[PDB]
């Protein structure tokens, strides 16, 4: 719907291996955090899963929950409470009118 | 091209659409 | 044929009874492998979970077994499919009928 | 819906469509 993301890995808290491959996401502002965090908890699987079945091996497996943040200034990011509507989270943060950009790493 | 998936939480299940890349997907500000 | 048609159950006897389990109507080559069909079954499995529980309440993904293809003859006994043999071999070789070709699975153990 | 998946074994990858019915799927065999 109408709140548009660009949501990419935590710059520092990533896991270096990992693609860093930027995502372009489109859902209600009504949408709160904990739902993103889920989305993309559900896509990574399923992207992992298919992966594994295009994969030479035969053996499959079973991982990890999100935290969202938003950059802030400075040099720094900003933890997302799960409740926060996404456009709440625009407002308060964001501000700007362009897609929001977003960033997640595992919760440790 | 797009991908569609309803997500869950509390009750209230939203819909997340997600593409390789803006141009044709984000709207025009 | 190159084509060929499947449907695709659990195992009525090594698998206990599941009314979540329904009965699966596929289609794939003829020179696709047991192993093929196999993995393909716990892929499947494991992306209706996935989906499942996207769709939940449940916030946390907690989400693997590896299975066994059978058929039934015409003796009405089960054969175990050896994983290398193509899906046309196997019909050509133990269905031998020309309706979709009845397939079953039960965990390897 | 026809779900696809590619599966890869012993380097060859193969296509299964899988649908909830064989009405409308399934070849005509009269
Ligand atoms: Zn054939």
């Amino acid at each position: 719907s109408e709140i548009e993301l660009v949501f990419r890995p935590h710059p520092t808290l990533m896991e270096k291996d990992d693609s860093a491959q930027t995502r372009y996401i489109k859902t209600s502002g009504n949408a709160t955090v904990d739902h993103l965090s889920k989305y993309l908890a559900v896509r990574l699987a399923l992207e992992e899963l298919r992966s594994k079945g295009e994969s030479n091996q035969m053996n499959l497996d079973t991982e990890k929950q999100y935290t969202i943040y938003i950059a802030t200034a400075s040099g720094q990011f900003t933890v997302l409470d799960g409740s926060f509507s996404l456009e709440l989270v625009s407002e308060k943060y964001w501000k700007v009118n362009k897609p929001m950009e977003l960033y997640y790493a595992p919760t440790k | 091209e797009v991908t569609v998936t309803d997500i869950t939480a509390n009750s209230i299940t939203v819909t997340f659409r997600e593409a390789q890349a803006a141009e044709g997907f984000f709207r025009d500000r």
